[PDB]
């Protein structure tokens, strides 16, 4: 693992 | 365009965009809430000005946003976010921009929105959002 | 319709779903992973007949959804799920149903779908997703 | 309380 | 339940007075 | 010993462990909260028998532990979890075991447990645990 | 990433 | 002593505390990270001198730590943390302070530390963790 932490992301929207 | 990564933070404050009517959405700015202070995020700025400020302040920490919805489509040649709209547990604000090509729309049903990161140019060209407990 | 929850669970593993071109999407079921096991959700089912059967075998742990998509609009003067399309880091799987009406999407850039809910008549009312890290 | 939360997003379809 | 817009965060302690 | 991982679930309705006094903990079972619904998780078993079982019915979900102690030291050339106390916000079930040797204890101030992890031999050698919102 | 979800794991505590 | 609590972040840079080879902790300071950027938290000072300072820097993202571990005791009467020792997966750092009293550990088999919350007086009195994958 690393050291950052991480958090659920959705997208994306457009180009 | 350019792109950018706010990262994640605690919540959100306040919401700084601009737009106009015949184009597109331009800037985007976040005063997001980070451990109980406000935390001030980088003014993310279109290649070009003219555009309409708005200032979206939320009764932090009882009103929170419930729903992002917007449209996207063809500015110039390229696809870029047309429009966009908050809705949270007490007001709605928007539309913001031209409400026309394809619309997307994401609502929540539990957790928070507690970051944005995209790319912006000229306009807009798209975003993402960081979602959380 | 009747409402559904199946709730959250670890990842998943098939998709079991009908559907019929003229109309919308019929009966929905998915097998999830709880902790390295098959979990055999409920099948929430139609209360009509006549739908094509589809079943959607994913690669777990290798292959997972990394977008949900589709389209909502009106049959017989009820507002329900038409289509559907789901899309995986190794192929995708759809769409089924035809694609007209409002379109919606949910890509997915850190994250997974760990659970379905919503509610199902003569066909699919509405539909959400967990997501967990 | 004694419930696990999780993120969820939706519905999409009928109100 | 109602929840607000303040993100959680799962927190383990004190060690040290109680 | 063997090791054991029931993996995560959505919180704790019961517990079910042995102990003798004459030595450490033996068996643990818990029965999960799954979504609502009761999971019995399995059984994980010491190698011998003779253990004085016990159970701790929760409120759930009302009820919930907030505070995991207990000892660890040599029985019989091997070194073991001797005593196992559960504090939650209700009351406090324990000590169970034998309280000599060195503690250790794992306080929460939010969050719950959500699984547990480990291995069991004659006794149970040493476990760990899940924490979620 | 893998299509397995996790959560955070604290010890162990007895020994290792 | 006068409390504090830094919060929640994305990781840890440095810690910068002090510690007294006859007493107990006695300064405690943090450099986290903050999406990509150090953020430099406040120096919590003890009420009193004579300690002796320790920078540990860590080779963030690759290096973090996998256990915090001390002792808890007496000092003057009342309850202080009087030791601590950090193990990240590249080196320990520690012990600092005196190894008496009640010893007390946390090991992380998945997740980090994201923030700490405690008190300080002539020392460090008490201490808590956040914690996030």
């Amino acid at each position: 693992q690393s050291g950052i932490s991480q958090t659920v992301i959705v997208g994306p929207w457009g180009a | 365009g350019k792109a950018f990564d706010d990262g994640a933070f605690t919540g959100i404050r306040e919401i700084n965009l601009s737009y106009n009517k015949e184009t597109a959405i331009g800037d985007f700015q976040v005063v997001y809430d980070l451990n109980g202070s406000p935390y001030v995020g980088q003014n993310h700025k279109s290649f070009i000005t003219g555009f309409t400020p708005v200032k979206i302040s939320l009764d932090f920490p009882s009103e929170y946003i419930m729903e992002v919805s917007g449209y996207t489509g063809n500015v110039s040649g390229y696809v870029v976010v047309r429009s966009l709209t908050f809705k949270t547990n007490k007001k709605t604000y928007g539309p913001y921009g031209v409400t026309s090509g394809t619309p997307f729309n994401l609502p929540i049903e539990n957790g928070l929105i507690v970051g944005f990161k995209g790319s912006i140019g000229y306009w807009l060209d798209y975003f993402s959002m960081y979602l959380s407990l």
